[PDB]
RNA sequence: AUCCGGUCGAUCCUGCCGGAGCGCGACGCUCUCCCCAAGGACGAAGCCAUGCAUGCCUCAGGACGCGGCGGAC
RNA sequence: GUCGCGGCGCGCCGAGGGCCCGACGCCUGGCGGAGAAUCAGGGUUCGACUCCGGAGAGCGGGCCUGCGAGACGGCCCGCACAUCCAAGGACGGCAGCAGGCGCGGAACUUGCCCAAUGCGCGGCGCGCGGCGGCGCGACGGGGUGCGCGCGAGUCAGGCGGGCCCACCCCGACCCGCCAGGGCAAGGCUGGUGCCAGCAGCCGCGGUAAUUCCAGCUCGGCGAGCGUCGCGCGGCGCUGCUGCAGUUGAAACGCCCGUAGUUGGCCCCCCGCCGCCACGAGGAAACGGGAGCGCUCCAGGCAGGUUGGA
């Protein structure tokens, strides 16, 4: 046990309704296709 | 306020009293208290107690207990309602 | 005992079984567009209210049109589901409620009833009208969005005569 | 018809099921005792011990690696169990005299995936919850 | 009154392993407002400092005491 | 002898009594029911704790007083443990309410009051019980905007309350937690190079990684999300409804045969079973269910001649 943590030691929106209302409009071709973005 | 209203009154002469339900209606405002509509419901052997306010306001409702002597009321009222009217304070 | 013990409660919603379903995914948001609801358990409870009368219903109905409890049950469920607007008069048939869908009992909340008068814009600008207890059934202030209105009180729904938009 | 019918047979239809119901292996785990008796946590979500080792096990087949773990003795029972510490870097906040709760890895006893022998997992280190200590929430002392 | 991933070069099966739902506790992280509400039971019926959990009414100013009912609920 | 019948005890006489329709013995991390969790129908699992019944008060025994106790906030003895002391002696029982130690993964204040519901004596008593405090075990409602007015807080007066507070009324100021190859909704840059790590199961990583560690974006549930263990479901993989037995696991080498299970057809209009229906009688709470706007709701039994069917 020498090498554990190798790798690791070497590397506001609307709420509630509002939200559910945003991703509404939003949706009505991927959600996080590269095209789009 | 303005506007002062009783039913289900009942005659109890075993207790020296009369039982009743008061509803208090005041739409816009306030009613003050209940020590201001006592004169509506003389004044000294009225006994007003259990008020509550609905929601949104404007409605009241009560108990009245309205004696007739004065012994009659030192002798069956709750010691606690006696000292809430200031009549015995101890 | 103290006396809270016996005391009852009760869950009021059903979440469904594969939750990762598309079709019913956006057709959940669909929902959620239509009728300014805060979250899906809103609609959850909704499909539990339907799924008691619809139990009740196929009761009687496998039982015979002349039973005492048919006559009794059937009648009492019909006189309920029509004061609340859930069902119309013109349906005064047993076999008439299997058929009712969640959206009935979408369209009798408060925040559907003024809308349908036009006393606000839209659904979201009605749940903010609504939290501000703007709005009065039959003279008493209501502040529930997921209020109930029986037909009785439909008449009746204004704006409060206490308020700053009088 | 494979199978006794007939109105006074109740008896022996019970009889036949109370006995081949032990023929199942997932009943016959659950309710025989055996396991009961030697489960180290006996029946229990989980268990705190101390440690008593730090150690470094190869994995299985087709997989290539040396995943971390601890010897660590039970406080209740005095048993000698290995427990496995996930989430890169962790095995740092494990002295030799560090009091873990540990808890099971899933599947009710069974190894999982490529470790071979173990079936326990750290959870909280000297009181403070490892997963926290991961995400950079909390601390230890020194 | 519903299934899905895993045995092969490919295919149809038997068969288990795994996943997806509700409840009860424990652990972690996090938390604006209001109503209801469980809370040392879980092979320790193990051990207990301190205070409180049972009193109320025939014969003389009163206590005190005697007598009485209760302390088995 | 007992309140009383009884092998309950004692003397005498006889040899009975129970059993594969499972006796006897052993084991139980065994209190029983009313009930609860799950969910097509049939079922499976659990019955610590609210009501009813039983048993106990460190463990054995014994007893007095009383209508009633084999009483432990009564007494006596043995045992195991503690207490004060001038050393002669005396003395204890929280599985009551708080509180503490120990143990465990795991559980709150050493508060105020007899105002209510009831009980003893009649005026009091009561850690029964009531009211506050701590309380993300769990339940229910409403927010973090809408196209321009609110709530959360602040300060006053009411109402309420044994006294204070919370709720309600009037007045003036003002997310998060898990993920993103498949099961299963959701995809570009840097680092690492079978190492570190991930991964319930298939699998990923060998210096171009859709999976590790990060950044951006996106997905799900949401004041609540993830992990561990267990019950039910999934499961027609326990099968009565309803499985399988040529070759996948599985028909005894064969014949006889008791208990058990099963047994053709026929008389109708009696008796005795079973069976079907309807009654009587016994507990409520829970579970269904008629009627009623606690502002809705989880609730409750309300209420405006009434009602709790
Ligand atoms: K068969
Ligand atoms: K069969
Ligand atoms: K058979
Ligand atoms: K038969
Ligand atoms: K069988
Ligand atoms: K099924
Ligand atoms: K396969
Ligand atoms: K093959
Ligand atoms: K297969
Ligand atoms: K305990
Ligand atoms: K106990
Ligand atoms: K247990
Ligand atoms: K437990
Ligand atoms: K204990
Ligand atoms: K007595
Ligand atoms: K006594
Ligand atoms: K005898
Ligand atoms: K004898
Ligand atoms: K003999
Ligand atoms: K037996
Ligand atoms: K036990
Ligand atoms: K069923
Ligand atoms: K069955
Ligand atoms: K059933
Ligand atoms: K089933
Ligand atoms: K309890
Ligand atoms: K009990
Ligand atoms: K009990
Ligand atoms: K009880
Ligand atoms: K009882
Ligand atoms: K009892
Ligand atoms: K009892
Ligand atoms: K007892
Ligand atoms: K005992
Ligand atoms: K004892
Ligand atoms: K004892
Ligand atoms: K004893
Ligand atoms: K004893
Ligand atoms: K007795
Ligand atoms: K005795
Ligand atoms: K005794
Ligand atoms: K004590
Ligand atoms: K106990
Ligand atoms: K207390
Ligand atoms: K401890
Ligand atoms: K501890
Ligand atoms: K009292
Ligand atoms: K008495
Ligand atoms: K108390
Ligand atoms: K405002
Ligand atoms: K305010
Ligand atoms: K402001
Ligand atoms: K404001
Ligand atoms: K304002
Ligand atoms: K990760
Ligand atoms: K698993
Ligand atoms: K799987
Ligand atoms: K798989
Ligand atoms: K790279
Ligand atoms: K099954
Ligand atoms: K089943
Ligand atoms: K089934
Ligand atoms: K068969
Ligand atoms: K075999
Ligand atoms: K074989
Ligand atoms: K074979
Ligand atoms: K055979
Ligand atoms: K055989
Ligand atoms: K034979
Ligand atoms: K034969
Ligand atoms: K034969
Ligand atoms: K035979
Ligand atoms: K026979
Ligand atoms: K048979
Ligand atoms: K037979
Ligand atoms: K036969
Ligand atoms: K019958
Ligand atoms: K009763
Ligand atoms: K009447
Ligand atoms: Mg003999
Ligand atoms: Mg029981
Ligand atoms: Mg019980
Ligand atoms: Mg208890
Ligand atoms: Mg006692
Ligand atoms: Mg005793
Ligand atoms: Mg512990
Ligand atoms: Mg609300
Ligand atoms: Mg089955």
């Amino acid at each position: 046990l020498t090498s554990a943590g190798k790798v690791r030691k070497c590397t506001r929106p609307p709420r509630g309704r509002a939200y559910k209302r945003l991703l509404y409009n939003k949706n009505f071709l991927g959600p996080n296709n590269l095209l789009i973005r | 306020e303005i506007t002062v209203k009783v039913r289900k009154v009942l005659n109890n002469p075993l207790l020296q009293r009369q039982q009743c339900v008061v509803d208090v209606l005041h739409p816009g405002c306030t009613y003050e208290s209940k020590e201001a509509i006592k004169a509506k419901v003389d004044q000294k052997n009225i006994v007003l107690y259990g008020f509550k306010t609905s929601f949104g306001g404007g409605h009241t409702v009560g108990f009245c207990n309205a004696y007739q002597n004065m012994d009659a009321l030192m002798k069956y009222e709750p010691g606690f309602r006696k000292i809430r009217c200031g009549l015995i304070e101890a | 005992p103290r006396i809270s013990r016996h005391r009852n409660s009760s869950k009021t919603y059903s979440t469904p079984k594969k939750p990762f379903t598309k079709p019913r995914l956006d057709a959940e948001l669909k929902l959620c567009g239509e009728y300014g609801l805060k979250c899906k358990r809103e609609i959850y409870r909704a499909r539990y209210m339907l799924a008691k009368i619809r139990r009740t219903a196929r009761n009687l109905l496998t039982l015979d049109e002349n039973d005492i409890k048919r006559r009794f049950e059937g009648a009492a469920l019909l006189r309920r589901l029509h004061m609340l607007g859930i069902l119309d008069e013109e349906k005064d048939q047993l076999d008439y409620v299997l058929g009712l869908r969640i959206e009935d009992i979408f369209k009798r909340r408060l925040q559907s009833v003024i809308v349908e008068s036009k006393l606000a814009k839209s659904v979201h600008h009605a749940r903010n009208m609504i939290k501000a207890r703007h709005i009065s059934v039959g003279g008493q202030i209501v502040n529930i969005p997921s209020y109930m209105v029986r037909i009785s009180n439909t008449s009746r729904v204004a704006i409060a005569d206490t308020s700053s938009l009088a | 018809m494979s199978k006794t019918s007939g109105l006074y047979t109740a008896r022996k239809l019970r009889t036949v099921r109370r006995v081949n119901r032990w023929a199942d292996k997932k009943y016959r785990k659950a309710h025989l005792g055996t396991w009961l008796k030697a489960n180290p946590l006996e029946g229990a979500c989980m268990a705190r011990g101390i440690v008593t080792q730090k150690i470094g096990i190869s994995a299985k087949q087709p997989n290539s690696a040396v995943r971390k773990a601890v010897r660590v003795q039970l406080t209740k029972n005095s048993k000698k169990i290995t427990a496995f510490v996930p989430r890169d870097g962790s095995i740092t906040y494990i002295d030799n005299n560090d009091e873990v709760l540990v808890a099971g890895f899933g599947r009710a006893g069974r190894a999982v995936g490529d470790i071979p022998g173990c079936r326990f997992k750290v959870i909280k280190v000297a009181g403070i919850g490892l997963l926290a200590l991961f995400l950079r929430k909390r601390e230890k002392r020194a």
